[PDB]
RNA sequence: GGCGGUUUUUU
């Protein structure tokens, strides 16, 4: 009973981007097979094209819900 | 699929400036012709400068930017002499460099005109243009003032610096009546004639030629006084055939590689 | 002043201007005057810098009103009203308010 | 040697066609294998290859130079106009694509290429996993004219 | 690395129409 | 080269631990409250607190 | 063939509302068999023209004899028999517009072709019989040569 | 004195822009897609009464804003008596079609009706008729790539049918959403946010006008619906954008 | 301050090579040469010698920015011609006219000079 | 490891 939009929010994309970015930077296992580039911001921006990001955004409501979205079911804009 | 055949004319030979005129050539050419006389050629010039006590009244880099800017004659010097930054030595050998020591000191009550005749140079072709006028002035030192230095010059080319730069002003004109349209003249009558303008004085430009390509190129090459004009001309056809040399070993380096 | 219709350009220049182009396909386009000579045309290498088939028409500065009413409403005397088509500048000339 | 702490078991497919296999390609195990990591191929790696070469116990199955797609297909498009009928069918392996076998026939007058897995319980075939290695070959003669 | 899934790949199956006519070869038995 | 100028950690005033200002003193750039709400326009608030608090002066 | 149109013309005007640029002009001619108007844009420097010329303007969708329908690329390395061989001014443009005098219930009786040849014009209005071969979208082909008569 | 004001008015517009600033730094668009302010107060149900964001946002024209009865009526009215005209528009296999089916002449006598109803609303909202008005797509623009891309050449007979025009902008008209909802206040107020757009891509999108003016294919005309709603979906304003600090 | 000296306009580097081809794959047939601390100079006569050979389609130089000292030669000869080949010929022929420039200047020289 | 004020300049 989700009614929130269904697309990701240029904002929650670049956050979601740079997270994963830093995740990787840590040392963190990727999700997509590496063609062979090193730079973690271009590892998150594959795996975002991949939909394999192992992330879900709480997305707070005005009342005070929240709805749990997930990279791979929400629609992607960019 | 070849290059072509140009011819050369003077038309003015003269030991300050020459005039020629190239035919049969292409506008690219005359242009890399003319670039490699004001810059890439090879002359001597005031470089290492070694002051041992100046007090003029001038800076103590001045005295160091006019001594490189004063001229030195390099008629068949350069070609000997090598670039310092390809020596095999250390300290400026008189294989690749020469000498110049000043020494001066105002004692008597008028001031003294530090010239360029002050510079006693090792060697005795390289010398400021002082042979056949007056002397490049240096500084001016008053009772109590004196000037005390060494220097070395070697040889570079304009690319570098503005003192190595020997052609003093490379006039180049193409096409004198304008008849390739290459510049277009919003009321031709308004403007005067070409020094080299066969038109006669009723018509004001000639018609246009559409199957007409830039030929004819008049060079006014005038020497600052280092370097002769033809001299100029043969070292600077001589450095671009180095240069294209260079380049064609470098290709077919880079292609047997591949 | 390089949209103008009459800018007309030689291989040399047209290839040399080319070299900027940083979404060059590699093909050099048909010259738009064979004979009797090759000479291109300001338009005609305009139109390559425009991407994709981006459609888009719009009037230049002085460009007379009374024109659309009357006759050569899709042909300009002064080279006005651009008209760009599948990204190829067509007719106009381009200035403040085009670009 | 891609990360730490798993292991990886290099065995034979078929005839030239090899896979790797990391444990944790994906295989999953017990914990025991600590212990006597003969387990892992005692018990799965070594089974599935067995179930991966059976394949080989049929004539029926050949090498089509390592699996060449194009010559199964021109096999396959020619021989519908030399012997429409007594048009074959074929098995093989690819060495492009481990742990899959092609499987080629000719479902229409058009040209298609399927493939089947081969699974720890068995094999794989339009998703559904058969316990055995023959039950899906005799289930297929029977259920290919879909 | 290089070496990944190969087992966890979903067998894709394709689709086609053909209405043809029942003339193929019978079935085998089991044994 | 009267005017440029740059910053890396350079000395922190005493009153609020901040950095200084003016070049002579290698001081860094004010991040001016215009600039803030041009940030909040932008809706880079991790970027906006990262100029507000971890290069401007961190504190537990 | 190819041929989309063929046709002798003659001057008549030029630049009737002044010329604006100096090395373009309106040709305002006239056919002399299908009875045509023709406002074309030519070069005036490199191909000058002057009142009462005529010229044997061919509009085709390709130089070559046999029609091969080329791409359209420059490709000056070509031994190919070519049309533009018995041609003076020849150039390469896109017909840009066609318009008619269409109803809503008899088509349409009189056409008018609007090619751009990548800046210059040319309009070629006349019956909206002998231009059928044009079509809207499409490259096009000059080709017009004055006659001496 | 030019100075003077130049000094004047850069001392004064600081002081304003800073308070302006300073009133609504805290607004923004919450998930709900509503505009509020710290305190969870709504500002606007829907983002400039719209819910959409001001980038992607273009002028255009509204067709059937100001136009004269009898030129509406025969410009929007989609004739379908003529059988030359309709021959010379659709093809055989539909001159017949809609000769023969009485459906399809309901449908297109209900069409005009709310077409009418719409113009009327639009002159009732716009007073002083002004036709230019900012709106998300830009149709016009989208029906000419769509004819430069399928290569349409509007002469000859097009195969579209008026019913296919008609269901495929009703759709159209379901799928856009911004109040998601199937409650009777809900549906309310997703019709009266998305009002203009659906007038505006109705007026566009006309059976008349599509046989007659744009020509356009199946294919083509599927091609514009797909990328209109992209486009409009695109524009949807995304939530967490300070609208405040934008505004001032 | 940063005011790049004066030598690393014409002196090479260690490790930069004087040259460099790099195949296209737009088009067959076409080959870009990357020169390394050159100017305009040796440029413009190169790109006038190919466009003088009738098998070079396409030839063209350009300097990817004035400060950076670089040059990039573009050049698409027929499919039976290699742009290699071209630009060898291209320098060769320029290096044989400029030394007949300068033989028939140093010949009209010595005759200028009292003949 | 250093402060407050004023003035002058620059976009
Ligand atoms: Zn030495």
């Amino acid at each position: 009973k989700r009614i929130t939009t269904p697309y990701m929010t240029k904002y929650e994309r670049a956050r979601v981007l740079g997270t994963r970015a830093l995740q990787i930077a840590m040392c963190a296992p990727v999700m997509v097979e590496l063609e062979g580039e090193t730079d973690p911001l271009l590892i998150a921006m594959k795996e975002l094209k991949a939909r394999k990001i192992p992330i879900i955004i709480r997305r707070y409501l005005p009342d005070g819900s929240y709805e749990d979205w997930g990279v791979d079911e929400l629609i992607i804009s960019d | 699929p070849y290059a072509n055949q140009p011819t050369v004319r003077i038309t003015e030979l003269t030991d300050e400036n020459v005039k020629f005129i190239i035919e049969n050539t292409d506008l690219a050419v005359a242009n890399s012709i003319r670039r490699v006389f004001i810059a890439e050629v090879p002359i001597i010039a005031i470089d290492w400068v070694q002051i041992d006590a100046n007090s003029s009244v001038l800076h103590d880099e001045f005295i160091a930017h006019r001594l490189g800017l004063i001229p030195l004659t390099s008629d068949d010097i350069v070609d000997k002499l090598q670039y310092s930054r390809d020596c095999t030595c250390e300290e400026f050998c008189p294989e690749c460099s020469v000498e110049f020591t000043l020494d001066v000191r105002c004692n008597e009550d008028q001031t003294r005109h530090v010239t360029s005749r002050d510079l006693i140079s090792n060697s005795p072709r390289v010398i400021p243009v002082t042979s056949r006028q007056d002397d490049i002035l240096i500084v001016k030192l008053r009772k109590g003032q004196e000037l005390r230095l060494r220097a070395y010059a070697k040889k570079g080319f304009g690319k570098e610096h503005a003192k190595w730069n020997p052609t003093a002003g490379v006039a180049f004109e193409y096409d004198p009546d304008n008849a390739l349209r290459h510049t277009v003249y919003p009321k031709p009558e308004e403007w005067p004639k070409s020094e080299y303008s066969e038109l006669d004085e009723d018509e004001s430009q000639a018609p246009y030629d559409p199957n007409g390509k830039p030929e004819r190129f008049y060079y006014n090459v005038e020497s600052c006084g280092s370097l002769r004009p033809e001299t100029i001309v043969l070292s600077a056809l001589s450095g671009l055939k180095k240069k294209l040399s260079d380049l064609q070993t470098q290709l077919s380096h880079e292609i047997q590689s591949d | 002043k390089f949209t103008k219709r009459d800018v007309f350009l030689e291989r040399g220049e047209v290839m040399n201007l080319l070299m900027f182009l940083s979404t060059w396909d590699g093909k050099v386009p048909q010259p738009a005057i064979l004979k009797p000579r090759p000479l291109w045309t300001g338009k005609q290498i305009f139109s390559l810098i425009i991407p994709g088939h981006i459609n888009c028409i719009r009037t230049h500065s002085t460009h007379p009103d009374d024109e659309d009413s009357g006759p050569y409403k899709h042909i300009s005397p002064g080279d006005t009203k651009v008209v760009v088509e599948n990204g190829e500048l067509i007719m106009g000339i381009l200035c403040k308010k085009s670009l | 040697s891609k990360g730490e702490n798993h292991l990886t078991v290099t065995w034979k497919v078929s005839d030239g066609i090899y896979q790797h296999v990391d444990v944790r390609a994906t295989l999953w195990i017990n914990s025991e294998e600590f212990e006597d990591l003969d387990e892992i191929v005692a018990r799965y790696v070594q089974p599935m290859a067995s179930f991966a070469r059976d394949l080989l116990n049929h004539k029926y199955y050949q090498d089509c130079s390592g699996g060449d797609r194009k010559k199964l297909e021109e096999l396959l498009i020619k021989t519908k106009k030399e012997k429409p009928t007594f048009i074959p069918y074929f098995i093989c392996a690819c060495k492009e694509l481990p742990g899959k076998f092609l499987l080629g026939y000719q479902p229409r007058g058009k040209p298609r290429i399927e493939y089947v897995t081969v699974t720890p319980e068995g094999f794989r075939y339009r998703g559904q996993i058969f316990p055995t290695v023959n039950g899906l070959f005799r289930w297929f003669k029977d259920h290919y004219q879909d | 690395g290089a070496t990944p899934a190969y087992g966890a790949w979903s067998p894709s199956v394709g689709s086609g129409m053909t209405p043809g006519a029942a003339g193929f070869s019978p079935s085998a038995a089991s044994d | 080269d009267d005017k440029i100028h740059s910053r890396a950690r350079g000395p922190i005033q005493i009153l609020n631990r901040q950095p200084m200002e003016g070049r002579s003193r290698d001081g860094g750039l004010r991040f001016g409250e215009m600039e803030r709400d041009c940030q909040i326009a932008h809706g880079a608030a991790q970027f906006l607190r990262e100029r507000l608090f971890e290069a401007s002066d961190p504190y537990q | 063939a190819g041929i989309l149109f063929e046709d002798i013309f003659d001057v008549k005007d030029i630049d009737p509302e002044g010329k604006k640029f100096d090395r373009v002009s309106r040709l305002h001619c006239e056919s002399e068999s299908f009875k045509m108007d023709l406002i074309l844009d030519v070069n005036i420097q490199i191909y000058p023209v002057d009142l009462g010329d005529k010229f044997r303007l061919v509009i085709a969708s390709t130089l070559y004899e046999d029609g091969t329908l080329d791409d359209g690329e420059y490709n000056p390395t070509d031994d190919r028999p070519s049309r533009a061989d018995q041609f003076e001014y020849v150039m390469y443009g896109k017909v840009y517009r066609i318009e008619g005098d269409e109803t809503s219930t008899e088509a349409a009786t009189r056409l008018s072709a609007y090619v751009s040849y990548g800046g210059l014009l040319m309009r070629l209005q006349g019956d909206a019989n002998n231009l059928h071969g044009f079509e809207v979208d499409s490259r096009v082909y000059l080709l017009m040569k004055k006659l001496a008569f | 004195e030019g100075l003077i004001d130049t000094a004047v008015k850069t001392a004064e517009t600081g002081y304003i822009q800073r308070r302006l600033i300073k009133s609504m730094e805290s607004v923004m668009v919450k998930y709900d897609a509503t505009v509020r302010n710290s305190i969870n107060q709504v500002v606007q149900l829907r983002y400039g009464e719209d819910g959409l964001a001001g980038e992607s946002v273009e002028f255009q024209n509204l067709a059937t804003l100001k136009p004269s009865n009898k030129a509406f009526e025969k410009k929007f009215r989609f004739d379908y008596t003529n059988e030359r005209a309709l021959r010379r528009t659709l093809q055989e296999d539909l001159v017949k079609d809609v000769l023969s089916n009485a459906h399809i002449q309901n449908e297109l006598e209900r069409e005009f009706e709310r077409m009418r109803e719409d113009r009327e609303v639009l002159r009732v909202i716009f007073p002083t008729g002004d036709s230019k008005v900012v709106l998300p797509c830009n149709l016009l623009r989208m029906i000419w790539n769509a004819q430069k891309i399928f290569h349409i050449n509007p002469r000859l007979p097009s195969d579209l049918h008026p019913i296919k025009v008609v269901e495929g902008v009703k759709e159209l008209s379901k799928k856009l959403v911004i109040v998601n909802g199937d409650d009777p206040l809900s549906r309310q107020a997703q019709e009266n946010a998305t009002l203009l757009f659906n007038i505006h891509l109705r007026s566009t999108l006309c059976s008349r006008r599509m046989a007659e003016e744009f020509r356009l294919s199946g294919e083509a005309f599927d091609w514009l619906l797909g990328e209109i709603e992209s486009k409009f979906n695109q524009a949807i304003a995304h939530p967490g954008e300070m609208v405040g600090a934008l505004a001032a | 301050m940063n005011a790049p000296p004066a030598f690393e306009s014409f002196l090479l580097f260690e490790g930069e090579k004087k040259i460099t081809i790099n195949k296209d794959t737009k088009v067959p047939n076409a080959c870009l040469f990357t020169i390394n601390k050159e100017d305009h100079t040796l440029g413009n006569i190169i790109k006038s010698q190919l466009l003088k050979d009738p098998q070079v389609l396409f030839a063209g130089y350009k300097v990817p920015h004035p400060l950076e000292h670089k040059i990039i030669i573009r050049v698409q000869t027929t499919p039976d011609y290699s742009p290699q080949e071209a630009f060898t010929n291209a320098i060769t022929d320029l290096i044989s006219e400029l030394s007949l420039l300068e033989e028939r200047f140093r010949v009209a020289i010595k005759d200028k000079q009292e003949g």
